Order: structure tokens, then C-alpha cells, then sequence
RNA sequence: UGAAAUUCUUGGAUUUAUUGAAGACUAACUACUGCGAAAGCAUUUGCCAAGGACGUUUUCAUUAAUCAAGAACGAAAGUUAGGGGAUCGAAGAUGAUCAGAUACCGUCGUAGUCUUAACCAUAAACUAUGCCGACUAGGGAUCGGGUGGUGUUUUUUUAAUGAC
């Protein structure tokens, strides 16, 4: 007998500092009677494209969770990242050894997070095999560099300061640098990452971060 | 065609070490001079012990996987 | 008719045919569909794009991009071209291991027995079903109309599991028939 | 000017779903599927189902104020077939000539690192 | 020279063959 | 489903999003390539011991080959007594029993599948091919080690390594 469109009312969404396009689109919610508690712990994922508006992130996507709401704008704040499923399995080839990682950290901020890493062999500019394997050893040592760097820039670094490191894709270029001497390597991407645990909410922290 | 009893020189020296006409090593012994005192020291090729110079007490050679690795400076001399 | 792209990803053991195909690939899709065509080498990725003020049918651009996509998948270009052609042509797509657990000898041999001595087989299914079929290690594409794709993918799925040629190829003799 | 939903599509052997929703995926905005379109449960799974389908959703979002979808594609996936049957094929090119815009076309189908066994049993199934 | 580049691309494709 | 019906469903099914719990299994990389006496072995990290090959102008000096008796391990299924019990699933039940390419299909699912301490000792346990030793053609691919180069690349100070 009621449309539900008829009590339902538009919040627009707001994303963090970090990216260079804040307006991220809207959502819909009932109208309260509270729709703040609907509208928090809501999540969007989107594209780092979009956010970004280049298309040299075209394979990257953002969660982001709503936490404040002010006048119809959602704040929102970093929540994860992933690749897309294209993506990954374009890199996935055969005739080539496949290194991942993985590493559970904290921030400065209390952010507990856990940051997955990919890479793959690649065969010289003069090589001739088919193949570009690497020894359980090499593989072994690039795994242990690369736990070491992630940690190393998590810890040392707050989770705004981590988006912001993770946007240019400084850190694929420092393993680069690391594991240059033990063995050749491409497609090395920041795979995906998860914000396990969270700190207590602090509203000023929020507004800070949407300036 | 080729003699076994007078293989060629060339030939004997591609072969593996047991696989010769008389069978005998490839490896050599090296007088290797300490940086530091200048004395001789008498050192194997594929020495399986980091060799010290016994006056100075400095590694002069460490082992490998087959031939022993020179410690960088150290002259040596084949004897 | 709005602005919009389509971002179809090519991989890499389809690259050199789509060189050699290239010449009789953007001349149906600039001229027909009224696509603007591009390929980003930097990301190996075939980019078509609406010209608003020339493309007039909407769906030219869902269309082209399937018939990348055919391409892609390891179709034959003038299969591929049926696509734009026509407009009820569909691609199933499925695994041997959904079929039937198959592994080391046993899994080759299933591949071989889908193919055929010399391709006969497959192309018998084919002809029979009025479908095009890629037999791409062991993942199957078929390519055709809906209910022709099912009555091949029956026929498939009976030789990974196990059944003889010989029976299906009578088999399809009668649906032949029928059709 | 341009407001984006999520239109995500179920593409199981049997039936079709299209679903469309705002871009968290909490709220519905059409939820419309093969079987309500179609008198023969056996033509659910049909493209011309899913075509239907489409069509109805993509007036309804109209309507609501929805004026671009981005397409999320996904098969039953788990222990079952990985890749969107035609239904959803037919779904996506209906929605393209619907005028909707097309954002970005993704497929999230859930895969397995290893999963379960298959329902099938040692010798197979789908005779 | 480029002619290198040409060469380890012959290997290649005898290689893969 | 070839079409149905048992089944769930306005007390909200199927689908959507944020979580949480349990038990298994380690996709793509994955290749008759690697390892192990065989059966077998695939997520990261640590500990414990073991092993082939290679290098050695090190050491012992016939200590060796094959093996009734005798012993260790032995896929899957299976038995005893605890634990666990997600999925699939012998047995059992039940819907439908119309139509031959889709002709055995569906739903619930006990024992089992998993694990600890013991039994059982069978496979197309296959290279349908005993173990040890010697000899008898060329070719280029791959895995592990070693030697040689005044070869490319990196170390973006050199270099030395690593990779080719
Ligand atoms: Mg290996
Ligand atoms: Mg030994
Ligand atoms: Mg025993
Ligand atoms: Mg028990
Ligand atoms: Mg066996
Ligand atoms: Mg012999
Ligand atoms: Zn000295």
C-alpha cells in the first residue's frame, strides 16, 4: 500500500582527503522516525579510477565505511583494498613462479591491518629458456624482504599516511629496489589489504582526516 | 677417429678427472701472501677450512661449493 | 547514444593473432557498429569507445565488445564476426573438473576424446549442433544460439564422462535429423 | 546530474536475476528475475527471460532517479561452474539498450582457493 | 646493436617450437 | 525437470550488504618438472633430526651384490575406544514413475569422509617390464652441483655477488 521510495530520502557520500575526488556518489535510507544508525557501518567499495580520475588505476578498488553523518554527507574513511578478479588473473600466467606475501601489522594509529603482496619472476632481457623458475631459496629470501619493507612502512606511518603511500605505488617500487640483487621480478602489486581490528572513534580524527 | 693411446691434449682436458687415460686431480696448490706480514702461505685450491695466516691470524681463503674464494687482497701464486 | 567505453583485456597468447587479424578487425567495427577502436599496448587491452555525434544503435557497443571478447576467447575471427552480424549468439563457457574430477593421464585423454582423432570429433559436434567450440586445455567454450549451445554442451559433457565417440556420433546424427 | 547504482546479475542454470541497488549494496532498488517474466519454468533460464528482466528493472530505475548502473556479473561459483551462463549475457546487452549507462562491467563470482566436494559423486553428474 | 634483440627472439620462437 | 511433484516461502523464501561460528581443503602458479624405498608429498614462519648429487692430492682398506628365516613402512575401504561432525555421502526412507540423445532424476541423509591410541596388509600397489655390474650411436632441451670466459644485465659510486 506504500511505495517505499515515497519515505525513503537520498544522503549524499563524501570520501577522505586522501583522494583527489571527494564526491564518491549517493545512497538512500529511511527516513527517520534514526536512519544515522542505517546509515553508519554502511560500506562502499569503488574504484580508484574514479577517485582518482585515471585510468592508470583502472585494476583497484576502495571500501570505505560510513562513520559520520553531517547535513546529508556521509564521511567515510578508509576500510580495504583489493584488485579486481580480471586483473589478478591476467597476471597469473603459466611459466613463471608465483611469490606472495603476507603480514599483520598495526599503524601508529591503533589500526590493526594485514597487507597482502604478489610478484612473479621474469626472465632476462638475453634469456633464451622458457621459463623464468626461482629457486625455493630466492623465494624464500624476496618473501622475507618483502615482509620487511611492508612492516617496515606500515609501522612507522599513520593509516591516512598509508593510503597516501599506497595511492603511488611507492612501496611496489622499494620492493623493486630491494629484491632488484636476488632475483628479476615483475608485476609486483600491493595485492590487497584488510583492516582487521580498529581503535576507539574519535570524531575529530574523522573531520580532521575531511579537513 | 682418434688413438686412445695418445688422446689429445685438448681432449684430456675437457674430460671429467676419473674418466682420463690415468686418472689424476685437477686441483693445484697456491702460495697466497698475507696482505699484512708479506709471508707465504701455502694454501689448497678447493681448500674445504678457512686457511689462517698462523702470524697474523687473518683469513686468507673461504670454502665453497667447489674452489676455495680468495680473501679479496691476498696475492697468490701457483706452486 | 552517451559517451562510454568498453576495456577488454587480452591475453597474452592471443596478442599475435590479434596482429595479424587486426586488418579485418577495426574496419566492421569503425564502419558498422561506428565504434571509435583502439588498442592500449601499454596495457595490452582492446579499448572501444560510443562516438556520440556518429554511433546510432545503442547496443553497438555491448556488441562490439562481445565480439572482442569472442575473439579473445580463442574464436576464429569470421565466428567472432558473427556476432555483430547477428544479435541472438551466446558463449558457454565450462570446466572439465565441473563435469567430473578428472587428473593427470586421465585428464589428457578426456581432452583428446572431446577433440577427436584429427578434430573429427569436435567438428562433428559442431556441424551436428549448429555451434563453433573452443577447446581450450580444459576449459570449453561454445559459441551459438542458446538452445544449440545446450544440446552440444550435452554432448560434450557425455565424453568427459566417459562415453564412447562412436555413441555420441550416432547421437548426433539424430538430433542432426531432428534439427 | 548522474547518479550510479550497482546492478548486479545471478546467472545460476536455471534462472536469472537482476538486481539493482544503490552502491553500498544495503538498499534494493529492483529486484526482478527470469521466472517472473515467463509462463514455463523451463524458459526461466532462456535469454529472452532475462531480456524481459532487464527491461522491466531498467524502467523501474529510471523512474526511481537511477540513471547509470555499474555491472557486477556473477555465476553460482563455490564447488560449481565459475563463468555467467548466457542468461546473464542477455541481461547485460538488454541493459546496455535500455540507455542505462554502463559504468564498469566486473565479474565477482565466488571462486575457492580449495573448497568442499562437488555433489556429484566419483563418476560425475550432468549426464 | 638492435640486431642482438632479433636474435634472442629467433632463439626464442626455436625454443618454444 | 524432457514437463512436473515431493521441498522453502507474505511469520519474508531466493537474491543484497555488514559480521560471527564450525570442520575440512590448499585453486590459478601446476609442467610425465622436483623429492621419497614404495604407498605418497603443494599456504607462511620456526624447531628437530634425515637425505641424494656435486667438490676434495681428507680418512678406513674388501668392510661388498643378491637374498629363505626375521623385521620396518604399506593408497582407498574396513574394525576397536575417545574427540569432532561443515561439505559430500554406502545403507535406509520418500516424490515421480510420463518421454530414449539429455533413461536415472530429485529431497532427507545413518556408517563414513577428519583426528588421537591401536588392528587390518589389500590395488590396473603398472614401465601389465627383478636387483647389481660392463659395453654398444648421434642431437638438443630440462633439473642439482662444479669448472672456464677478459660474454649481456644488475649492484644506478665502483665493484663482489645475484640473474641471464
Ligand atoms: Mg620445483
Ligand atoms: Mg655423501
Ligand atoms: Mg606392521
Ligand atoms: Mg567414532
Ligand atoms: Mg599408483
Ligand atoms: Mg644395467
Ligand atoms: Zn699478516
Amino acid at each position: 500500500v506504500v511505495d517505499p521510495f515515497t519515505r525513503k530520502e537520498w544522503f549524499d557520500i563524501k570520501a577522505p582527503s586522501t583522494f583527489e575526488n571527494r564526491n564518491v556518489g549517493k545512497t538512500l535510507v529511511n527516513k527517520s522516525t534514526s536512519a544515522s544508525d542505517a546509515l553508519k557501518g554502511r560500506v562502499v567499495e569503488v574504484c580508484l579510477a574514479d577517485l582518482q580520475g585515471s585510468e592508470d588505476h583502472s585494476f583497484r578498488k576502495i571500501k570505505l565505511r560510513v562513520d559520520e553523518v553531517q547535513g546529508k554527507n556521509l564521511l567515510t574513511n578508509f576500510h580495504g583494498m583489493d584488485f579486481t578478479t580480471d586483473k589478478l588473473r591476467s597476471m597469473v600466467r603459466k611459466w613463471q613462479t608465483l611469490i606472495e606475501a603476507n603480514v599483520t601489522v598495526k599503524t601508529s594509529d591503533d589500526y590493526v591491518l594485514r597487507i597482502f603482496a604478489i610478484a612473479f619472476t621474469r626472465k632476462q632481457a638475453n634469456q633464451v629458456k622458457r621459463h623464468s623458475y626461482a629457486q625455493s631459496s630466492h623465494i624464500r629470501a624476496i618473501r622475507k624482504v618483502i615482509s620487511e619493507i611492508l612492516t617496515k612502512e606500515v609501522q612507522g606511518s599513520t593509516l591516512a599516511q598509508l593510503t597516501s603511500k599506497l595511492i603511488p605505488e611507492v612501496i611496489n617500487k622499494e620492493i623493486e629496489n630491494a629484491t632488484k640483487d636476488i632475483f628479476p621480478l615483475q608485476n609486483i602489486h600491493v595485492r590487497k589489504v584488510k583492516l582487521l581490528k580498529q581503535p576507539k572513534f574519535d570524531v575529530g580524527a574523522l573531520m580532521a582526516l575531511h579537513g | 677417429v682418434q688413438d686412445l693411446l695418445h688422446p689429445t691434449a685438448a681432449s684430456e682436458a675437457r674430460k671429467h678427472k676419473l674418466k682420463t687415460l690415468v686418472q689424476g686431480p685437477r686441483s693445484y696448490f697456491l702460495d697466497v701472501k698475507c696482505p699484512g706480514c708479506l709471508n707465504i702461505t701455502t694454501v689448497f685450491s678447493h681448500a674445504q677450512t678457512a686457511v689462517t695466516c698462523e702470524s697474523c691470524s687473518t683469513i686468507l681463503c673461504t670454502p665453497t661449493g667447489g674452489k676455495a674464494k680468495l680473501s679479496e687482497g691476498t696475492s697468490f701464486r701457483r706452486k | 547514444i552517451k559517451f562510454e567505453s568498453r576495456k577488454i583485456m587480452v591475453p597474452p597468447h592471443r596478442m599475435t593473432p590479434l596482429r595479424n587479424s587486426w586488418t579485418k578487425i577495426y574496419p566492421p567495427l569503425v564502419e558498422h557498429l561506428k565504434l571509435q577502436v583502439r588498442m592500449n599496448l601499454k596495457t595490452k587491452s582492446v579499448e572501444l569507445r560510443t562516438n556520440p555525434k556518429f554511433t546510432t544503435d545503442p547496443g553497438a557497443l555491448q556488441k562490439g565488445a562481445d565480439f572482442i571478447k569472442a575473439f579473445t576467447l580463442g574464436f576464429d575471427l569470421d565466428d567472432s564476426i558473427a556476432l555483430l552480424r547477428l544479435d541472438d549468439l551466446y558463449i558457454e563457457t565450462f570446466e572439465v573438473k565441473d563435469v567430473k574430477t578428472l587428473t593427470g593421464d586421465h585428464l589428457s585423454r578426456a581432452i583428446g576424446r572431446i577433440a577427436g582423432k584429427d578434430g573429427k570429433t569436435k567438428f562433428a559436434i559442431e556441424n551436428a549442433t549448429r555451434t563453433r567450440i573452443v577447446l581450450a586445455d580444459s576449459k570449453i567454450h561454445i559459441l551459438g544460439g542458446f538452445t544449440h549451445i545446450r544440446m552440444a554442451r550435452e554432448s560434450v559433457v557425455s565424453l568427459i564422462l566417459g562415453s564412447p565417440p562412436g555413441k555420441v556420433y550416432g547421437n548426433l546424427r539424430t538430433v542432426a535429423s531432428r534439427l | 546530474s548522474q547518479v550510479f547504482g550497482v546492478a548486479r546479475i545471478y546467472a545460476s542454470f536455471n534462472d536469472t536475476f537482476v538486481h539493482v541497488t544503490d552502491l553500498s549494496g544495503k538498499e534494493t532498488i529492483a529486484r526482478v528475475t527470469g521466472g517472473m517474466k515467463v509462463k514455463a519454468d523451463r524458459d526461466e533460464s532462456s535469454p529472452y527471460a532475462a531480456m524481459l528482466a532487464a527491461q522491466d528493472v531498467a524502467a523501474k530505475c529510471k523512474e526511481v532517479g537511477i540513471t547509470a548502473v555499474h555491472v557486477k556479473i556473477r555465476a553460482t561459483g563455490g564447488t560449481r561452474t565459475k563463468t555467467p551462463g548466457p542468461g546473464g549475457q542477455a541481461a547485460l546487452r538488454a541493459l546496455a539498450r535500455s540507455g542505462l549507462r554502463i559504468g564498469r562491467i566486473e565479474d565477482v563470482t565466488p571462486v575457492p582457493s580449495d573448497s568442499t566436494r562437488k555433489k556429484g559423486g566419483r563418476r560425475g553428474r550432468r549426464l | 646493436p638492435e640486431e642482438m634483440r632479433k636474435r634472442t627472439t629467433e632463439m626464442r620462437l626455436m625454443r618454444e617450437l
